[PDB]
């Protein structure tokens, strides 16, 4: 007998104040008994389980499921798993294909011999304990706990892990120029050695496992590139999504947009220029059948010319530059290209604005960069060189004007329309030779009757009539109507806080068509300053009697 | 050689903060470091079976090229018993911010000759992630007093006061405070000879048993302090006098007797914005009684420990930024204005960060604790970047402003 080294147990506890389950076994037939108790004899003849006393008061529910009309043992931890302390879940936050590493060879190894290799803590195994039901209910029932990570408990996954990780460790700090990678049962080691060199270090790997006693089936592993995981498809030099199908349909209820959404979100990250907001702006009861506007149809129809060949991704190349691109699509919606190489993308992907009243492009390109910036760090580890579609002299003017504090990281311009642009810039100092407009507006409560309008050094006067409306409406309303009438340069005196804040927020798109309107005017303008002053302070100028009747 | 018992607050369960991105330089630094502080036995490895995190990350020091591992306590702090000591509450020493010149000294090595609470070491536990989660990340937890933990100070505070005996008794003029990792030494001394006091308490602290070479030397007398002022001008445009009211409006706020009536009198009428308007008797007048009333102090100002600070700051361009310290709206314990050129001149977002951390570091000289932070910024861009540029031990907390405050030209 070759001495085996034990694997460390972990220390597991329940909640505090909770205890075990106490779960009331369900009756059985005498086909499932039978069944139960032979699988559950070589079990125990394994090692995985073993007979307890009567001094034990858990109980787990186990039930036996014919496998596919061949029985299979299934032990429902359900009521376990509620009352199991937490764990530091590993998973949490796959790897992404785009910072992997291209590999000549990746062979696998099963690991469910080794699962079984795993003990359980031993003041624990109480809490697993589950009855075999017998014949008839005439004698006490079998009773069973576990000795080693049992299927389907909170902990097992967790556990296995961080046992296997521990094991392995070594391994792969000594071999340094292979990699390995755990996923559920099986093992993935991949190398750029030369594949006579590759077939023995998964030798030397499978001896080194020997020393726990863990045995693999010692055989070649069906398994092959291309490999199906998460989603994804990988080849030895590239690697891709697994096929995106667009249904035809010629109707499509709520549901099924919310699986084109979803494969469309799930494609965008290397099928490059994938639109989803016109889909989207339609699930603003999933059986319910919603018609697709015209608008909508236009953007599936131009996924599928996207969808219609496949596309692959590259892998990473620590000795390259890293280089993100982005444009503008319209609608708020921004998409954008990681490559190293021209042509060459190792991701792509979409950013769409947040639900807000007012924006604009600037702000928005600002926040794709750092969504970029922070799933490129997650990725590769480092911030890649932007190219954007905004001059240099853009950004500056914005920035160095901008009353918040904002920053994009080394980039350069790319020349590829629709550029960003600022639209329009308020002055800094009062415009001389320019009439001035104090415009105000007022609005009845009650009747939501209100009033807007200016008047001017010149004697320039106007007064409009207003139903429906509220005191911001009629504020905006009266700044608009100083943009209409006046030339391509205008003072403005405003006593509205609430107009100042939306106008010094900079915004060249808005939900209101009031602000939209504002905007299309200031667009037009040469020179536009605005100024505020206190409202009811007896500031000439400022007449509030106008809109007070 | 003695652990003192540690505890959470009744109700509350440790920390589990998710760990933010890394770069690979960063994480390179925390596993190399990590390496010698298990060595050390600072830090030991930990399983599955714990559940509690705590973020960690790495910056360099003022003029420093090593690194040094951060960790993001402020979870655990809020959650931590109120640690008070055998001390019943140190009373700040209001001294401090009166000395000519203050050194700062980071004296977080000393934590760790001190053992951990065995009972509370889970939860301290953080992770040195991976680069795109390929392999598992490294967990650690602490077996000693972890710097940046609220509870490290309190305990060491036993001990950290019997090792400056010898140096109190024979400099009793000098005062010494203690925040967080940083010992604050403050004198009316020349810069010289305070310098070689700084020189002979580090070697005071390395002779008793304890990168403590770093000074970073503050002037609490020369700090910056701002009243408020109105301009002074020979001929007013309409414009000028309606940024005056508007300033006079909002400074009514805070002081009572502020009259704008005579000065609006001007006003009446619809004039072009540039045209010059002659002062009138009651107008000037107004105006230089409302002078007089911005001299005198903010009535019924103080400062209440058990109240949070809550720390303002406005951009103002060209590298110049204003900020205004209150517990109370219109009740400013403190005021001021930097326009500093520390490397950041095409960049907002270190200025800011700059900012935040030389406003807590005075901050904690004068009242003793860090304020809440109210930062025009927007929040991805803040969280995105702000570690890149950090420099101090400590972390306050912060909030975000989205709308523009019309308070910014009457600070400026
Ligand atoms: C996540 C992951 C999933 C699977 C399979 C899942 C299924 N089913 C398998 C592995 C092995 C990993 N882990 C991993 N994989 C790669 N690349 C890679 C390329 C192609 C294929 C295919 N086909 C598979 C993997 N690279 C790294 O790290 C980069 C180290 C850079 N090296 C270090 C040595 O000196 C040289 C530089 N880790």
């Amino acid at each position: 007998m070759v001495p085996i080294s034990p694997i460390e147990t972990v220390p597991v506890k329940l909640k505090p104040g909770m205890d075990g389950p106490k779960v009331k076994q369900w009756p059985l037939t005498e086909e499932k008994i039978k069944a139960l108790v032979e699988i559950c004899t070589e079990m125990e003849k394994e090692g995985k389980i073993s007979k307890i006393g009567p001094e034990n008061p858990y109980n787990t529910p186990v039930f036996a499921i014919k496998k596919k009309d061949s029985w299979r043992k299934l032990v429902d931890f359900r009521e376990l798993n509620k009352r199991t302390q937490d764990f530091w879940e590993v998973q949490l936050g796959i790897p992404h294909p785009a910072g992997l590493k291209k590999k000549k060879s990746v062979t696998v190894l099963d690991v469910g011999d080794a699962y079984f290799s795993v003990p359980l803590d031993e003041d624990f195994r109480k809490y697993t304990a589950f009855t075999i039901p017998s014949i008839n209910n005439e004698t006490p029932g079998i009773r069973y706990q576990y000795n080693v990570l049992p299927q389907g408990w909170k902990g097992s996954p967790a556990i296995f892990q961080s046992s296997m990780t521990k094991i392995l460790e070594p391994f792969a700090a000594q071999n340094p120029d292979i990699v390995i990678y755990q996923y559920m049962d099986d093992l993935y080691v991949g190398s750029d050695l030369e594949i006579g060199q590759h077939r023995t270090k998964i030798e030397e790997l499978r001896q080194h496992l020997l020393r726990w006693g863990l045995t693999t089936p010692d055989k070649k592993h069906q398994k092959e590139p291309p490999f199906l995981w998460m989603g994804y498809e990988l080849h030895p030099d590239k690697w891709t999504v697994q096929p995106i199908v667009l249904p035809e349909k010629d109707s499509w209820t709520v549901n099924d947009i919310q699986k084109l959404v979803g494969k469309l979100n799930w494609a965008s990250q290397i099928y490059p220029g994938i639109k989803v907001r016109q889909l989207s702006k339609l699930l603003r009861a999933l059986t319910e059948v919603i018609p697709l506007t015209e608008e909508a149809e236009l953007e599936l129809a131009e996924n599928r010319e996207i969808l219609k060949e496949p596309v692959h991704g590259v892998y990473y190349d620590p000795s390259k530059d890293l280089i993100a691109e982005i444009q503008k699509q319209g609608q708020g919606q921004w998409t954008y290209q990681i490559y190293q190489e021209p042509f060459k993308n190792l991701k792509t992907g979409k950013y769409a604005r947040m639900r807000g009243a007012h924006t604009n492009d600037v702000k928005q390109l600002t926040e794709a960069v750092q969504k970029i910036t922070t799933e490129s760090i997650v990725i590769w580890g480092k911030t890649p060189k932007f190219k954007l579609p905004i001059q240099k002299e853009t950004w500056e003017t914005w920035w160095t004007e901008y009353w918040q504090a904002t920053w994009i990281p080394e980039w350069e311009f790319v020349n590829t329309p629709p550029l960003v642009k600022l639209w329009y810039q308020l002055e800094k100092e009062p415009i001389v030779g320019a009439e001035t407009f104090y415009v105000d507006g007022a609005a009845n409560r009650e009747t939501k009757l209100g009033k807007a309008g200016y008047v001017t050094n010149k004697g320039r006067q106007k007064v409009v009539p207003l139903t429906n409306t509220t005191n911001q409406k009629t504020e905006l309303q009266a700044i608009y109507l100083a943009l209409q009438d006046s030339g391509l340069e205008v003072n403005i005196v405003t006593d509205s806080q609430y107009a100042l804040g939306i106008i010094q927020a900079q915004p060249d798109k808005s939900e209101s068509e009031l602000v939209n309107q504002i905007i299309e005017q200031l667009i037009k303008k040469e020179k536009v300053y605005l100024a505020w002053v206190p409202a009811h302070k007896g500031i000439g100028g400022n007449e509030q009697v106008d809109k007070l009747v | 050689i003695e652990t003192v018992p540690v505890k959470l607050k009744p109700g509350m369960d440790g920390p589990k903060v998710k760990q933010w991105p890394l770069t690979e330089e960063k994480i390179k630094a925390l596993v190399e470091i990590c390496t010698e502080m298990e060595k050390e036995g600072k830090i030991s490895k930990i399983g599955p079976e714990n559940p509690y995190n705590t973020p960690v990350f790495a910056i360099k020091k003022k003029d420093s090229t090593k690194w040094r591992k951060l960790v993001d306590f402020r979870e655990l702090n809020k959650r931590t018993q109120d640690f008070w000591e055998v001390q019943l509450g140190i009373p700040h020493p209001a001294g401090l911010k009166k000395k000519k010149s203050v050194t700062v000294l980071d004296v977080g090595d000393a934590y760790f000759s001190v053992p951990l609470d065995e009972d509370f070491r889970k939860y301290t536990a953080f992770t040195i992630p991976s680069i795109n989660n390929e392999t598992p990340g490294i967990r650690y937890q602490y077996n000693v007093l972890p710097q940046g933990w609220k509870g490290s100070p309190a305990i060491f505070q036993s001990s950290m006061t019997k090792i400056l005996e010898p140096f109190k008794k024979q400099n009793p003029d000098i005062v010494i405070y203690q925040y967080m990792d940083d010992l604050y030494v403050g004198s009316d001394l020349e810069i010289g000879q305070h310098r070689t006091k700084i020189e002979e308490l580090r070697q005071h602290l390395l002779r008793w048993g304890l990168f403590l070479w770093m000074g970073y030397e503050l002037h609490p007398d020369k700090w910056t302090v701002q009243p408020i002022v109105l301009p002074e001008k020979d001929s007013w445009t309409v414009n000028d006098i309606q940024k005056l009211v508007g300033k006079l409006n909002w400074a009514s706020q805070i002081y009572p007797g502020i009259k704008v009536r005579q000065l609006s009198k001007l006003l009446r009428g619809t004039k072009a914005l540039t045209e010059v308007i002659p002062l009138t008797e009651e107008a000037e007048l107004e105006l230089a009684e409302n002078r007089e009333i911005l001299k005198e102090p903010v009535h019924g100002v103080y400062y209440d420990p058990s109240k949070d600070l809550i720390a303002e700051i406005q951009k103002q361009g060209q590298g110049q930024w204003t900020y205004q310290i209150y517990q109370e709206p219109f009740k400013n314990l403190k005021t001021g204005k930097y326009a500093r050129m520390r490397g950041a001149h095409t960049n907002d977002v270190k200025q800011l960060t700059e900012a935040v951390q030389k406003i807590t570091t005075e901050s904690i000289v004068i009242w003793g604790k860090t304020p809440k932070f109210k930062l025009p910024i927007q929040k991805e861009t803040w969280e995105t970047w702000w570690t890149e540029y950090w420099q101090a031990t400590w972390i306050p907390e912060w909030e975000f402003v989205n709308t523009p405050p019309l308070v910014k030209l009457w600070y400026q």
